[PDB]
């Protein structure tokens, strides 16, 4: 069957360029020609140990669009899981006897990988494990960039905001570094700069990257403007204000932007992108969000259905 | 019968013996690797004379051999320690602990939010040698630290 | 139609040996040959007034595996039910006009029976009502024993742990006492011994049973080792420790066990069975849990579909 | 009569050199000869809008040791608090008519200064206002250094830990900078280094300071080792642990320390000072805390009693 | 001067016969002639790590009746409590520098004894530590029996209720066993009987004791009827009610009681003593509670004041 058949989808790093291409290819296909009965008699577990509505609704919607059945929860004190000392291991050993696939979201970093060792034959798709991995988020980002730019190589990518803790941009930076000729522009306050280990990686692959203090500094060159969330709880309230400065995007900043540029954002944007931007042709965060359905549908189709789509 | 003595202090026979273990690292290996869970005989000596100027530990455990992906596991603790197979010197290559690609079951992830802590799984870290340092990447949380971090906490 | 068609499934005691046989027969059948469309246009209410994730996920998974639609909740302060003085009666009178069947779990002992009086024609399946009844749990246990032992009569059954409050073992003991030649071994601390009313029943049916202080005392004879949960909140913290002694199972204890013995556990086992047991061929609690799907599927099929399965 | 009689004690910066000396002199005098009836007929309000048990009990004990009465609340979500309606202004305008002095702890910066504009000739003592000021904490710190070192000038002060957010060290640095010939050693992870505005101040006064990565780099010359608390939340778990290195203190590290050195800590030392340090003669954090009674008794004495004591 | 001056009061078992007599004698003296300024300049800490309003108010009232000042917290989840970080040791090492005595209530057994090793010449009085000790409760009990019966020897003592978990009766039994010729009557449901270790002690000293199923079996010879609280949670609802029988007391039951009998109860009597008992001359639980002030005033007086009172 297809290369991802019955494979656990835990980390983006475990995904080869080939894999990414196949997932993105499938995504485009299902988008063009939906297959509502593909996974008809399948039952999928949507296990959100840590709540995350949007990601959960996107994931489950994908399951339904393929015809699969869904059961699950949101352990945010809504269930009766692991009260005293009941392990994640035992939970998986149980649930893995009920369903055909487990989609899980957990607060601890290696949850999905652990699940993998107790789910015998049942595939586990990581919907997010603490500060570590979030495979499908990266896939939907790459898909959006590819669809709006027509390729994933030789692009000018700007990433703004909290580049230090936003593991969303770490995963996306590494994903794009598996393609050639990309140039990166990193805009972030000194206290939240891209980590050195990421720059080390870019250097060793000879990829070009530069630091900048403002978006306007490179607005003219950028193909993709990736806006990130800057959590208040991070810095000091006064610290934030002093830096939020322009790591905030406003319609006015797009005066000299490329006709093809798209502004992306992991989503909760309240404090980073002004609504006046929503009207411009560059705003693509809602479309980006909409693409989560195809990337996640493609992933489920690939691991649960032997042959390729069509 | 061919064995020949009653030695409770320093002997030999079909058994593995680890050599030149730094002081306070011998007992560590006994614990970390549960080398006393054996039924086979064991003779250890600690804080004894070294290369004419120091102190060292010594571990002799009869009727049992070590492998390549095991002796290596001593690399992070007893680097310059030699391991003479002793069925009677049936040792081949210059058996010295090299750095393994993976170190399991002994290390503890410094990351408090790592799933490995409250679960029935074995620790597992990938090894990468650094200049003045050693990087260990947790199989689970995928966070990377220096052995100096992983050995303190 | 079949004897259980349109029948409420509230108490194991209301189930005749015939009934148990029919449910177990159906369970094996659906297990062998799944029927994903059996209950296609049915809508089932999954009403967990009291939360219980595993039991809920098992139950709903069963509904989907049969093709039915599911709606419901977990009243653990997640809903807006009975705020001031809104009765269970009224809740049922309402919900019973929406769905084709009600699966309910409630904190009070006669909830399911009450529901029965206000659900006109709509069948109610008790998923647990306080310290009283839990029909499907017993059915899945019996099914597991039958499948692993090849019968439900003439067996050596050991029950360890909190035999006083574990209503799981009370129901299972009574269920097995409807079959012949079974011998029971009761292992529990004096403060949590099997209740006298249960022993009275065994005596009046002339069934053999004996008390023991340790598992090893009978490990050689047992066909089924039923391990129960011992809640901390029960005894005194120091009391527990002093008795937990060996009412805990470890791989080492299985040295002289019968090749056919299976170790069962209602599930939350953290504090009773050591993980090293999980590897032995005797560990059957996860398989046991997996069987909940077939026993519960069989029950739903029987009450919602006139003719027998196939 | 005395310079601080009836004055508001809000910011350590409003305190002149002589004020600090006066407070410290008074503290020593009350420590040598208690005056249990000095504030006999006074009634003081202990208003902890933000709970802070240790400093609250310290403040209240000070009040009782001077004979004053205490009313108050640690409205840490357990008082008919202004349902986010009543302003702090109104609360103070009411309370200032009941008591003779107001000691308040608040989550917002500026709270105590605002109270000052609504209190009526009733002095307000700031027990901490968000990330701004904690006057009495700096006073007990200063008092403890003076008592142990015999002076506040020509000392070698090392500050370890979170220098970026630990506002107690910001205040203590600015207070010690009001004395001559002091030498500072700053030891902290680069992500939590001393703020540049603090270094600017020191350069402006020609005060000698330097950065170090470990305590063992300066252990030899230090007179005062001020240990700061590092809250993991300020960084990510993996980050914290990574830097944790030596920024924690343990007995073995004091092998080459000066006979007169004292190790200080605001408290909550759980994660910074190993208990094997408590026994050394250098440990002085519990004595430091004990000096809070004297420094705070001194302030109350000065602001509410015209004539000096002893 | 006095035997208990500056001593820690942690376990009733560390108290010798003479100690009990001394405490009781002091209590009677303070009851006959109050000394409102005895502890005038003392400052005492009331630390209820575990909320216990009644015994807390009783303890604090005792402090004020001797003229001492009080600081403290019922950190029943409403104090900047050590966020499960700061050890009890550190809390005590700090608090012991502020006050002259520490009265503490804690959820864990051993808390008060541990405080003892970190307090500095500062006496610690145990207000209750988990299921271990409650010294002052036994003292007020003993004091109340002595006052009403004129002695603590040659009495007929009945203890009804939960004898298994009611540690106040365990302590009271062991205390009365330090006196000669006492006769005990134990009335409790078999699932909550007196622990064998207690009976062992009585046999070891030749003390006469016996078990009874109802109070009306011994009402005729009883001098003291000690009623215990029975928390339903200790059993299941159906179990509780079933045994409830007569283990509850009501006026009609006292028809044949001895003129001198007093009915005692630690309180929370909601479910054991009917209100129609309150009017009889035998009801003495409210007087019993009122004696807590005297027994606890006595301890504070003895530990903090060298010379005896009256
Ligand atoms: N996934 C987010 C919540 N969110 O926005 N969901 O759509 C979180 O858990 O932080
Ligand atoms: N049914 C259990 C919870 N659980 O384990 N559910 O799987 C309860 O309600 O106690
Ligand atoms: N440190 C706490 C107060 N407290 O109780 N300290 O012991 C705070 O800042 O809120
Ligand atoms: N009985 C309560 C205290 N209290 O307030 N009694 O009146 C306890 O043990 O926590
Ligand atoms: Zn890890």
């Amino acid at each position: 069957a297809n290369p991802l058949y019955q494979k656990h989808i835990i980390s983006i790093n475990d995904l080869s360029r080939d894999d990414l291409n196949l997932v993105l290819a499938t995504a485009a296909k299902l988008k063009a020609n939906p297959q509502p009965e593909l996974l008809k008699h399948k039952v999928i577990a949507s296990c959100f140990f840590e709540a995350s509505t949007r990601t959960r609704l996107s994931f489950e919607t994908s399951m339904h669009r393929l015809g699969a059945s869904v059961v699950g929860f949101s352990d945010s004190a809504n269930t009766s899981l692991g009260k005293k000392g009941e392990t994640l291991a035992d939970t998986i050993s149980v649930i893995s006897t009920y369903v055909d696939a487990i989609v899980m979201r957990h607060p601890q970093e290696g949850a999905a990988r652990l699940a993998t060792e107790f789910s015998g034959n049942v595939p586990v798709l990581n919907a997010g494990d603490g500060s570590n991995q979030h495979p499908t988020q990266t896939l939907l980002d790459l898909f959006t960039i590819q669809e709006t730019q027509g390729r994933l190589d030789n692009l000018h990518v700007a990433m703004v905001g909290d580049l230090k803790y936003g593991r969303t941009v770490h995963s996306l930076t590494q994903a794009l570094a598996k393609f050639d000729g990309n140039r990166f522009y990193f805009i972030a306050p000194d206290a939240l700069a891209m980590p050195q280990y990421i720059l080390d990686m870019l250097d060793e692959k000879g990829i070009a990257w530069s630091l900048h203090s403002s978006i306007e500094e490179v607005m003219a060159e950028v193909d993709i403007l990736y806006m990130t969330r800057v959590q208040k709880e991070r810095l000091d309230p006064s610290e934030y204000a002093n830096v939020k400065a322009q790591f905030v995007l406003r319609a006015s900043d797009l005066h000299n932007a490329k006709a093809n540029m798209k502004v992306l954002h992991p989503l909760p944007r309240v404090d980073e992108i002004a609504t006046d931007v929503d009207k411009t042709p560059h705003a693509w965060y809602f479309q980006q969000a909409g693409n989560g359905i195809f990337a996640r549908q493609a992933l489920l189709a690939l691991v649960l259905n032997r042959d390729l789509v069509l | 019968m061919t064995h020949d003595n009653k030695l409770q202090v320093e002997a030999i026979k079909r058994g593995t013996v680890i050599d030149h273990i730094p002081a306070q690292i011998g007992f560590k290996l006994l614990s970390l690797f549960k080398l006393t869970e054996t039924d086979q005989r064991i003779t250890i000596g600690l804080n004894l004379p070294s290369g004419e100027m120091g102190r060292k530990d010594l571990i002799k455990i009869e009727n049992t051999f070590l492998s390549e992906d095991q002796v290596d596991q001593l690399a992070l603790y007893a680097p310059q320690a030699t391991v003479n197979r002793i069925d009677n010197y049936e040792v081949v290559g210059k058996s010295r602990p090299s750095l393994p690609e993976r170190i399991d079951n002994v290390l503890v992830c410094p990351n408090s939010n790592c799933i490995s802590h409250a679960e029935p799984v074995s620790s597992s870290f990938a090894v990468r040698k650094r200049a003045n340092d050693i990087a260990l990447k947790c199989k689970y949380c995928e966070k990377e630290f220096s052995h100096n971090v992983v050995l303190a906490n």
